[PDB]
């Protein structure tokens, strides 16, 4: 397969950062 | 006689990073918790949609939402456990998460 | 809420691709021959210099030396591959894998 | 050894592009 390229703030985008920094596993390394 | 102004010098190295490094910044703004970005990275074998994140604390998030279902299928065969994860890293471990995404999206499956 | 001008934004796009790809932009302009990047890519192991230029479209590329050490000569001399010392012409398409041949070549043990 | 980072049009730099252009090595791949 190959992939399609796609073409090019709300209260809702900052509630979704908070949960998402709260959700975060913790990794040091790759 | 060749002004380039600040909003076309975004796009002009916008442009750049996308054929240099595979990368695309569509988005970016500040809000209480950080810094953001809205992000596609690879080519034609495998593309992600992901956020970026800066609090120093990296917060990546993968956004699937776009992803067709049969890219998904590629991308679960492609991608390791973590990147499917929301994750949270030290800054100079930034550029190891940009190869490891590089190198497992193009990996043939 | 928080404002970015156009400006800042250009330096956090700019923070963000030093972070992410090893690459710093540090100049643009366009000329009457074509579109131009000053750069510096790589990290502690390897920093090279070099000059970007977009004129179907082909990509020049001009290596800078002027601001390597000698001894940073020497180990890059070690470690990079003698076409990327000199002056290239090539496709748009490309410009990925060279961006890895760099990249790889600075990181090799030497 | 260790690359130290460094710190962040003149009609010279025109000029110059002009020479790099006209000396530049066409390739295809690497």
């Amino acid at each position: 397969l190959k992939f399609k390229r796609h073409k090019n703030p709300t209260l809702g985008e900052r509630l979704d950062n908070l949960q998402d920094i709260k959700k975060a596993k913790r990794v040091e390394n790759f | 006689l060749y002004f380039q102004s600040n909003a076309e010098t975004i796009e002009i190295i916008k442009d750049l990073f996308e054929h240099l490094c595979g990368v695309r910044v569509h988005r970016t703004y500040e809000d209480d918790t950080g810094l953001w970005f809205d992000t596609s990275q690879g080519s034609k074998n495998g593309i992600m949609d992901y956020k970026l994140g800066f609090v120093t604390e990296v917060i990546y998030v993968p956004l699937l939402k776009q992803r067709t279902a049969e890219e998904l299928q590629e991308l679960q065969k492609k991608l390791p456990d973590y990147l499917f994860e929301t994750l949270s890293f030290p800054l100079r471990s930034l550029n190891q998460f940009y190869i490891k995404m590089s190198k497992s999206l193009n990996k043939k499956v």
